[PDB]
RNA sequence: GAAACUGCGAAUGGCUCAUUAAAUCAGUUAUGGUUCCUUUGGUCGCUCGUACUUGGAUAACUGUGGUAAUUCUAGAGCUAA
RNA sequence: UCGCACGCCCGGCGGCGACGACCCAUUCGAACGUCUGCCCUAUCAACUUUCGAUGGUAGUCGCCGUGCCUACCAUGGUGACCACGGGUGACGGGGAAUCAGGGUUCGAUUCCGGAGAGGGAGCCUGAGAAACGGCUACCACAUCCAAGGAAGGCAGCAGGCG
């Protein structure tokens, strides 16, 4: 599960390798009142991008958006949807701002079409700010 | 060619024209910051060694 | 631009300072110091445009260099030294003391202070600091680094200082019923009772005080400075007492009082 | 970056119709009476009294 | 120069920013540094606010940090082993942060068996007969060797780190940039990632 | 007290609007992701290991110059931080 | 390290300053970032990608975050809600003119922010410059000369030619 790639992924504050005689997981609460989920706890995974279990600060702004693409690696693109304001002709228009979003993978079961509320932080990699903090799921879709 | 000998033990220094080729290839293709003998360079020049310390060219 | 800037315009300064329009093109840079740019007033404007003690910038120059301004208990010698909110000036010679308070708007004022007023200040704390040996540090206002403080100081109360030791001598804490002083925004200059705090985690802390004749009015909490516990302050008030009686009522005062003149 | 005002303005406005008979013998009227110059002096007066009045009109609809 | 600025390339719609200044001053890159080993070869370039900055260049010792028994000793650097970004680094003998040097195991050597008084390594049926090493591991005090047998039941050791020590040189990590701090420290690899990178050293080894 | 070394400033100002179409710019917030001469306040015997003051060059100055010519500079003597 | 006063224990103690310094704040900032806003054009409908395009992991460089660059993986990213390409007699804004209410046109122009010193590029010194009333090249131009060489940058203020 864990190992994947080249080199050895572990969380940097923790030290694992004390003698003896389950690793324990730096986890952090960001703010906000945003309750940190049970899976980043109870997980195994590492991430140096995740708000919960990672080394990034959540500050700024705390957006919003509907998961609309989930096809790359550990981020997913948010499609911001708003209205904009003529003075001329006193009506709006339609606009949207596609933005790539680091969604940490102790959110494991999202599908597109979810309501997830985002948070700004350190510039993540070239196009992609923010983190996504909570994940509220689409109408119905229950079962 | 011009030469400017200067004696530092004294202080003293002196502008000497001289236009003699065999006293002249005796400091030719010699490096600077070298003592060449100067013996080549007159009657009174026994015993001398300058050492050479670059100049001025045809141009300035 | 390649570098710092030296050069302020006369009609880029703030307008607090109040200068005019149309006698040069340029306006002080104030010096860098303990007061911010934007919220300071220099030498040569206290002692030029407001007192009148000096006309041009030479003169204001020969004064403040035969060592004679003495700015918070210590000889301050450039014109352009930014004097800013409850700095003392000692003006030892002419024999005053001045504090610089701001007015029921948003000046300076020029308020006359005893000597026994004017050997201490009043300071609000902006951080708390830990150096090296577990020595704790006030950081108050305008710049001073204050090792060992009283450990019920805490981040937003302000201090009073006196001036030729540097040391604190008593604190306001921040809680509600204190007063305060404005400092900053649409409500500068104002004294008012805190009524209420609310708290915001990432945006900026309201504060929402009211003042004696019933006004109640919010600021964010970097604006405000208090300055006694209940309603009695521990400095002096300005004429006025920072109430901004509106604009009806400046009227019908200044009608009023100079009819009862003639 | 010169220290100086630059600022100006207009104290009157030209009629938009100019060679209406009624406007002509009316504003000639008040100069033979009160003993004005030119017709610029009958259109500053109107125009001064046109800033009132627009100031009076808005406040009014306040 | 090398230049290090977004403004040379797309946008997120794969666009062209056509550029409307020139290559600025904070806008730099320097060449890489490329420490080597070798006898200590520092340059100092003086950065962006007057500080300096320490290219090693070529680099042969290091304090590493043993972190279960706490013990953190200037070591000299074998050889580069491993190193997760490009094999060619280790090809080539190239110190960078996380990458995998090897390090000579006797200052550890030494304080273990000057700290629990046992042997490691020691290829039994050999005794060195200059004697330091067996008046460090006898002759004791009732007092003090009453300390000694206390701390000698947490004088076991990871069999791997063992056989390292037996073998002579330790695997170990870079922790500091060396083309930025100038110095190759770092920590010895024991445990799940010690057993990570030596079935990844293997593995490449075929 | 000219000169010259040292220190500082010369990155401000002023001019123009060629480039530049989410670029610049405006409001907005962030640096918990960084640098900062200066100025104001701290700190500045915390260290356990010839001091009644250590060294040798160099400009300015004198003196031989070179080039047709530069805010060009060379070889020699001295002498300070 | 430097300058003023000049006293006191019986050689040693001394006051007021000036300068400089590692760090921490402070001030002036600078610098990247977040959300939102730009005129015409479809006779521009698909564009970007192993020559970085969008992400991941590990480094290099950087003052820092960051595909900024490198190595190895993933195949993504933007688009009728107008991308991409082109045009602009396009520096952006505060603002100006005209106006019943809406609008229409302008803003090179004294305040703020940006860009540049003939065109491009590279750097030294410095806290701060990719500085040009600093330097090195090249291209175009161009001055003095003993023909070997030397020196330059008005979109600074005047002024001259076109
Ligand atoms: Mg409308
Ligand atoms: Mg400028
Ligand atoms: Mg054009
Ligand atoms: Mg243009
Ligand atoms: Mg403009
Ligand atoms: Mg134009
Ligand atoms: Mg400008
Ligand atoms: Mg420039
Ligand atoms: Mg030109
Ligand atoms: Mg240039
Ligand atoms: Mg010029
Ligand atoms: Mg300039
Ligand atoms: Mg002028």
């Amino acid at each position: 599960d864990i190992q994947t790639e080249r080199a050895y992924q572990k969380q940097p504050t923790i030290f694992q390798n004390k003698k003896r005689v389950k690793l324990p997981r730096y986890y952090k609460n960001i703010g906000l009142g945003f309750k940190t989920p049970k899976e980043a706890i109870e997980g195994t995974y590492i991430d140096k991008k995740c708000p919960f279990t990672g080394n990034v600060s959540i500050r700024g702004r705390i957006l919003s958006g509907v998961v609309t693409k989930m096809k790359m690696q550990r981020t997913i693109v948010i499609r911001r949807d708003y209205l904009h304001y003529i003075r001329k002709y006193n009506r709006f228009e339609k606009r949207h701002k596609n933005m790539s979003v680091h969604l940490s993978p102790c959110f494991r079961d999202v599908q597109i079409g979810d309501i997830v509320t985002v948070g700004e932080c350190r510039p993540l990699s070239k196009t992609v700010r923010f983190n996504v903090l909570k994940v509220t799921k689409a109408a119905g879709t229950k079962k | 060619m011009k030469l400017n000998i200067s004696f530092p033990a004294t202080g003293c220094q002196k502008l000497i024209e001289v236009d003699d080729e065999r006293k002249l290839r005796t400091f030719y293709e010699k490096r600077m910051a070298t003592e060449v003998a100067a013996d080549a360079l007159g009657e009174e020049w026994k015993g001398y060694v300058v050492r050479i310390s670059g100049g001025n060219d045809k141009q300035g | 631009a390649r570098g710092p800037k030296k050069h302020l315009k006369r009609v880029a300064a703030p307008k607090h300072w109040m200068l005019d329009k149309l006698t040069g093109v340029f306006a002080p840079r104030p010096s860098t110091g303990p007061h911010k740019l934007r919220e300071c007033l220099p030498l040569i404007i206290f002692l030029r445009n407001r007192l009148k003690y000096a006309l041009t910038g030479d003169e204001v120059k020969k004064i403040c260099m035969q060592r004679f301004i003495k700015i918070d208990g210590k000889v301050r010698t450039d014109i352009t030294y930014p004097a800013g909110f409850m700095d003392v000036i000692s003006i030892d010679k002419t024999g005053e003391n001045f504090r610089l308070i701001y007015d029921t708007k948003g000046r300076f004022a020029v308020h006359r202070i005893t000597p026994e007023e004017a050997k201490y200040k009043l300071c609000k704390v902006r951080k708390i600091f830990v150096g090296t040996k577990g020595i704790p540090h006030l950081v108050t206002h305008d710049a001073r680094t204050i090792r060992y403080p009283d450990p019920l100081i805490k981040v937003n109360d302000t201090i009073q200082i006196d001036l030729e030791t540097g040391k604190i001598t008593d604190f306001i804490k921040f809680d509600t019923g204190n007063l305060c002083m404005v400092t900053g925004g649409a409500n500068l200059g104002r004294i008012g009772v805190i009524t209420n705090r609310e708290r915001h985690p990432g945006s900026f802390d309201v504060v929402h005080v009211k003042d004696a004749n019933g006004n109640s009015f919010a600021t964010r909490l970097s604006n405000i400075f208090v300055i006694g516990k209940g309603n009695k302050p521990w400095i002096s008030l300005p004429r006025g007492k920072g109430i901004r009686l509106t604009i009806a009522e400046e009227r019908d005062k200044r009608l009023a009082a100079k009819q009862s003149s003639g | 970056p010169v220290a100086r005002s630059w600022v100006c303005r207009k104290t009157y406005v030209t009629p938009r119709r100019p060679f209406e008979k009624s406007r002509l013998d009316q504003e000639l009227k008040l100069i033979g009476e009160y003993g004005l110059r030119n017709k610029r002096e009958v259109w500053r007066v109107k125009f001064t009294l046109a800033k009132i009045r627009k100031a009076a009109r808005e406040l009014l609809t306040l | 120069g090398i230049s290090r600025d977004n403004w040379h390339k797309r946008r997120k719609t794969g666009g062209k920013r056509k550029p409307y200044h020139k290559k600025r001053k904070y806008e730099l890159g320097r060449p890489a540094a490329n420490t080597k080993i070798g006898p200590r070869r520092i340059h100092t370039v003086r950065v962006r606010g007057g500080n300096k900055k320490y290219r090693a260049l070529r680099l042969d010792v290091g304090n590493f940090s043993w972190g279960s028994e706490c013990c953190t000793r200037k070591t000299r650097i074998i050889d580069v082993v491993y190193n997760a970004s490009n094999n060619e680094l280790v090809r080539t003998k190239t110190l960078v942060k996380n990458c995998i040097v090897l390090i000579d195991s006797t200052p550890y050597r030494q304080w273990y068996e000057s700290h629990y008084a046992l042997p490691l390594g020691r290829k039994k049926g050999a005794k060195l007969t200059p004697e330091e090493e067996e008046i460090l591991n006898k002759k004791r005090s009732k007092k003090i060797q009453k300390k000694y047998d206390e701390r000698k039941k947490n004088a076991k050791i990871s069999s791997l780190l063992e056989e390292q020590f037996q073998q002579g040189k330790l695997l170990a990590c870079i922790a500091s940039r060396p083309g930025q701090c100038g110095r190759a420290d770092g920590y010895v690899l024991e445990g799940k990632e010690l057993e990570f990178y030596l079935r990844k050293i293997k593995a490449r080894k075929g």
